[PDB]
RNA sequence: AAACGACUCUCGGCAACGGAUAUCUCGGCUCUCGCAUCGAUGAAGAACGUAGCGAAAUGCGAUACUUGGUGUGAAUUGCAGAAUUCCGUGAACCAUCGAGUCUUUGAACGCAAGUUGCGCCCGAAGCCAUUAGGCCGAGGGCACGUCUGCCUGGGCGUCACGC
RNA sequence: GAUGAGUAGGAGGGCGCGGCGGUCGCUGCAAAACCUUGGGCGCGAGCCUGGGCGGAGCGGCCGUCGGUGCAGAUCUUGGUGGUAGUAGCAAAUAUUCAAAUGAGAACUUUGAAGGCCGAAGAGGGGAAAGGUUCCAUGUGAACGGCACUUGCACAUGGGUUAGUCGAUCCUAAGGGUCGGGGGAACCCCGACAGAUAGCGCGUUUCGCGCGUACUCCGAAAGGGAAUCGGGUUAAAAUUCCU
RNA sequence: UGCAAAUCGUUCGUCUGACUUGGGUAUAGGGGCGAAAGACUAAUCGAACCGUCUAGUAGCUGGUUCCCUCCGAAGUUUCCC
RNA sequence: CCCGUCUUGAAACACGGACCAAGGAGUCUGACAUGUGUGCGAGUCAACGGGCGAGUAAACCCGUAAGGCGUAAGGAAGCUGAUUGGUGGGAUCCCCCUGAGGGGUGCACCGCCGACCGACCUUGAUCUUCUGUGAAGGGUUCGAGUGUGAGCAUACCUGUCG
RNA sequence: GCGACCCCAGGUCAGGCGGGACUACCCGCUGAGUUUAAGCAUAUCAAUAAGCGGAGGAAAAGAAACUUACAAGGAUUCCCCUAGUAACGGCGAGCGAACCGGGAACAGCCCAGCCUUAGAAUCGGGCGGCUCCGCCGUUCGAAUUGUAGUCUGGAGAAGCGUCCUCAGCGGCGGACCGGGCCCAAGUCCCCUGGAAGGGGGCGCCAGAGAGGGUGAGAGCCCCGUUGUGCCCGGACCCUGUCGCACCACGAGGCGCUGUCUACGAGUCGGGUUGUUUGGGAAUGCAGCCCAAAUCGGGCGGUGAAUUCCGUCCAAGGCUAAAUACGGGCGAGAGACCGAUAGCGAACAAGUACCGCGAGGGAAAGAUGAAAAGGACUUUGAAAAGAGAGUCAAAGAGUGCUUGAAAUUGUCGGGAGGGAAGCGGAUGGGGGCCGGCGAUGCGCCCCGGUCGGAUGUGGAACGGUGACGAGCCGGUCCGCCGAUCG
């Protein structure tokens, strides 16, 4: 049960906040869980999805497909993966949007900030 | 309740005037001007599109009620008495087939439970878990417009736990279990004792609260310590067993 | 010979016309709570501009859908192009604010106004001109009523000293 | 056992809609809603159900609440008929022939013929008013009350060049004001209750002499400094070129 | 149910003046303006137009939404601008 | 005979109605009143406020000589302030006898007549601060009074009124 | 002619101040009528709407020239009650306070005047310094037609005693506020589905089962939610502690006094007129006329005279809190509305559009999970049609969830001498209905399975009684007989 007086349980307000979120907030909202191996290694559960991250889809028609993320379309709330595509009536190839909550991160692109965030997340879990 | 009412100015934000008779149209006031779809249309009428409703709702409606304290106490005592009748508790929808006895009074050690898992284990031990499981399984989305009015989920009522020690940690341990409600013995609420106005709430008493009941509600002979001058009401019938009276030796002779 | 057909009407399937019904909702209405912050240091409002590709809405002011600091940490995206030591003074139609820019107006202030109309003053730099002045002009000034102080003045208004 | 009429009107018991507190359920093995010469229950309000469609929710029961039940109000908003392929297309004398283009020509363009406006015009320019309608190219739909290949429509581009033409300057009827006088105040009168703006001469920039309380707005027809030929564009010219 | 919320055809009055007309300017609602018709004052005039008081008041006109069941009238008395 | 309406009288040569969908009109509030349900009862009402408390607009608790209504009325007012009944019917119950009987009991309600309080009138021993008191005795007068309380809170329909 | 002062004039002189904007609340002015009175004029509407001004975060009011008559209360404000009362009113319609009493909050103060005269001890500006919201030095100016200091009626001045009280700085914390970072649990097995988030099974977290998103009802997929921990910044105010100097000249506190004791004028008050109020021989306010006093003045709800009594001290000023709040910025909620509803506006809505103008003012939301937004063939001038393709679905094809009625076309059935429709009764034709309409039961023979006492033991249990004894009793299990059902 919510107790903080500065947070609202209103459905309308929560929906408005989610659908008007700026890019910086959308990045956090577009988080995905880490794989079992990565979760065990880093002691972290979920991370924001990045461009060059390796991802395995776990839901939908592409449940077995995996690859490298190639675009994070925050405006559309979807990511794009290397070979997860389809053919139009024209015959050309287009990427299929996949929601990050429905995929699993198998390999992270590590930098100084990424390592700092991983350490910060692991510290709280202890 | 919180008051509701339409805007007092709604349907009157226009300078519309009636055309009068002689134009082969109704006498309802009509919007002035021209060059727009609104010009010439009716206004101010409860039967008019975009008009004011009949008898617009106002905030100074009598929302609240002032029931005499004695009647409130009567109702609370009646609900408490009904909670001790297993037939009534069953009739109210509670699964009490496994409870050792009614009223269900448990050891005061339950008041020191801190974790929800331990609370669940205690509920299983005392035989009240099936009611909580029934309450959890009934979780569903409320039908109708209420689901978009911030009342999205409804479910059945589980056991009500009454404790006698202020600041007991069981309140935190039990509050996350669906259907389970907790209340202090000194501030019992009729709304929880008779949900929906129906008697026979399933209640779990701690020993301390059960002991305090006598000092709170007194008795027929002496008065209550916590309710100044209050005495429990007496029924119009001393013995409600009608068969014992109708089939007695005195009557049947 | 009032049969077949046409017309009218009627009943049913299908197809039209129209947008009712049901299910929704980043909107409204109502109640409650917290705070006190516009303006001559030029407000509110009004005009005109500004994007690679925009008319409106939103934003902004010739530094013009943004400059700068800080936070966050890899986008924006309808299309095209360009960045980014992407293990980094570092992407973002991201967030937030301390630095900065902020056109014509408007209480609107040199005079006006159906006029980008009509005046006066100061002056950086530059041209040749030399203890002399000229051309040009960046840029800035010139409303009203008042308070304090000041400068310059008027009147036998009240006096005094001399002639 | 007896008995049965009912407008105005009163009351009782019930049916139906949407919420709230409870309770019992249904639903992607298909909810709501809607459709149906399928079937049944009730005197009735209504209710239950087959089949279809629809594709995400809904219902029963006990209490309780309400913006809760339509055939009418020349009722409101929206939608749709008969009228009806009907009334109408008729003022301003008038068109015809051949060719070109085009899928399509009575209506576009070229040529020829026959007519009209007849200089107080159906010609050639301006003022106000409009604001791109101006010019070139192209054109699906709409519009141009028949039609269009077309155009004052639509789409993409282009176009308005001044020392001499105007505004700008002056003042007209009048307008707006300082001070003063009124006014609770918004405001009223308007040079009328007043130390006016300033203007000339010589200069150590100071002196001398004049100085009747508005040096403001108000005319693209009143007054008024100055341009003419010749040529030039798809569209500008006393403005561009000489 | 017009080309037109005053127009069209023929006819008609006056036509150097109390003539006709453009622009500027002044007079604004119980006010203006009127060679005077209660005329005109933006298709509005015996008191314009716009917003508000305003959901103005009406003993008067019109409507007033489900079912069955039971009971079931009055147009007469007195008083009242 | 076409519905709705006004009407003594409508199928009317009486008005509205071309057709369909959706919307569309005795409500909310304040003061009273009868009725009914509920609590308590010579009382009743904690929600002005306070203590708290579902981490909480609820619920719970709190009336000191608080306050409202009731518990006493009659007079313009000064002011005074209920001596507590009788009787005819009458429900229920108890006795004797089985008659439409007799005796006892006599609530509710109704009829009749006293008594008490007060306005008014009348009356006057004794005391008394000299204007008060009140032994006795009253009245075709008047009251929304007394004669062993019946109210207060709250819910709803109906009715008058803003 | 010079000089001093006074009044005034000009300065683009040096440095400051003001105008205007917003509306929910707040302060001042001005000010109706509709309406009610069943007419209407006083009254009511209303000390309201409209109009003209002025502030803040609140405003305004505020420290008795009060309330009362008591055994007395004690600034202002607000709530309950007083009370629909006293009063007012063609005493009609109607209107209508205050004190006491109970609560919320509480807070008191500053001036003018006689009182330096051994010297204006006061203040502003320039300039120069400093630990710079200020202090110091110097110089000009203001001011004696009076700046400082003391005093304000509760007092106070002066005098004498008492020895009672009074003097900052800096550090570290707490309190308040605003922010930042991390931290629980499944996406395991099977099925239906385009997609599980649905059904079934097996697990887990919970001081987190508020809420939202993601391809359908998701506690454990994601954001969040609960509870800790850590980090940053304001407010210099309140509060605890610590380190150092802590000076009583002077000023206050208390007691005494054969002394003084200064207090607001065209103001109060009165007459009259107008307005307003419940204020009634006149409640307040305002114009005009008269016009005070200091052993006095105002009030004491009936005008006047006389004698007492009670209570305060006007005509100068400041002041937080309790209270108000349809505007501004920022939050939380709802038995509210759900696109003809709800604000006029869910959308480039105060927009398009209309009016010379003041002003008036709409309509308009829904493809799909994902554009995967329909390639290509063919006919056509083209719009498009016929095939084909995408999708779970086009029976979802960009005004794209669903798609009622009025109304219309087509096909099929039927009827029709100047309406049609309708009530009741049959009939013809059609349509529909198999709970539309049964096939069991009893007695015997054969075969197959399952069990068979009133006997004897065990397990648990019940009726009654007294949730004791005693009596009675059923279910299940194992055995010897019985040989039945
Ligand atoms: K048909
Ligand atoms: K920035
Ligand atoms: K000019
Ligand atoms: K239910
Ligand atoms: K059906
Ligand atoms: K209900
Ligand atoms: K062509
Ligand atoms: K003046
Ligand atoms: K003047
Ligand atoms: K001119
Ligand atoms: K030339
Ligand atoms: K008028
Ligand atoms: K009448
Ligand atoms: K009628
Ligand atoms: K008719
Ligand atoms: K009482
Ligand atoms: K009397
Ligand atoms: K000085
Ligand atoms: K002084
Ligand atoms: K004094
Ligand atoms: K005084
Ligand atoms: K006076
Ligand atoms: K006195
Ligand atoms: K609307
Ligand atoms: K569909
Ligand atoms: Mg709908
Ligand atoms: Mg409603
Ligand atoms: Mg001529
Ligand atoms: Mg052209
Ligand atoms: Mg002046
Ligand atoms: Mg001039
Ligand atoms: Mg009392
Ligand atoms: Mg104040
Ligand atoms: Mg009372
Ligand atoms: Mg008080
Ligand atoms: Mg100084
Ligand atoms: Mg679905
Ligand atoms: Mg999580
Ligand atoms: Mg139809």
């Amino acid at each position: 049960m919510k107790y903080n007086p500065r947070v609202s349980s209103s459905r309308r307000k929560s929906r408005k906040a989610h659908f008007t979120a700026p890019s910086s907030v959308r990045r956090v909202l577009m988080s995905a869980p880490l794989s079992s191996d990565l979760r065990t290694k880093y002691n972290v559960r979920s991370m924001p999805v990045r461009k060059d991250d390796e991802v395995q889809v776990v839901r939908g028609t592409y449940k077995g497909r995996e690859g490298k993320v190639v675009q994070v379309y925050r405006k559309k709330w979807v990511i794009h993966i290397e070979r997860i595509t389809r053919e139009k009536v024209n015959g050309s190839t287009v990427n299929v949007g996949i929601h990050p909550s429905k995929v699993v991160v198998t390999k992270l692109r590590l930098d100084k900030d990424r390592k700092s965030l991983l350490d910060r997340k692991a510290k709280g879990r202890a | 309740r919180q008051p509701y009412a339409v805007s007092k100015k709604a349907g009157h934000q226009t300078s519309a005037e009636s055309w009068g008779t002689g134009r082969a149209v109704s006498r309802i006031p009509r919007v002035a001007g021209g060059g727009t779809h609104r010009a010439g249309q009716a206004a101010f009428g409860n039967m008019c599109r975009g008009g004011r409703m009949f008898a617009p709702t106002k905030i100074w409606r009598r929302w609240h009620r002032k029931i005499p304290v004695n009647q409130k106490r009567y109702a609370v005592a009646s609900a408490i008495a009904a909670s001790a009748v297993p037939s009534l508790v069953l009739a109210r929808g509670h699964r009490i087939e496994s409870v050792p006895e009614l009223p269900l009074v448990v050891s005061d050690s339950v008041e020191s439970i801190e974790k929800t898992s331990n609370a669940i284990k205690a509920l299983k031990q005392i035989g009240a878990y099936p009611d909580a499981e029934k309450a959890k399984d009934s979780h569903a989305i409320r039908p109708g417009k209420g689901k978009m009015r911030n009342r999205r989920y409804i479910s059945r009522k589980g056991p009500l736990i009454v404790y006698g020690t202020e600041g007991a940690k069981l309140v935190k341990a039990f509050r996350n279990i669906p259907g389970v409600e907790i209340c202090h013995v000194d501030r019992l609420n009729l709304l929880k004792l008779a949900p929906g106005g129906h008697l026979g709430r399933f209640i779990v008493w701690t020993k301390s609260a059960y002991e305090k009941l006598d000092g709170i509600y007194g008795s027929f002979d002496k008065a209550s310590e916590k309710k100044k001058g209050y005495v429990l009401p007496r029924p119009k019938m001393a013995n409600a067993d009608l068969a014992r009276i109708i089939n007695s030796d005195e009557v049947q002779s």
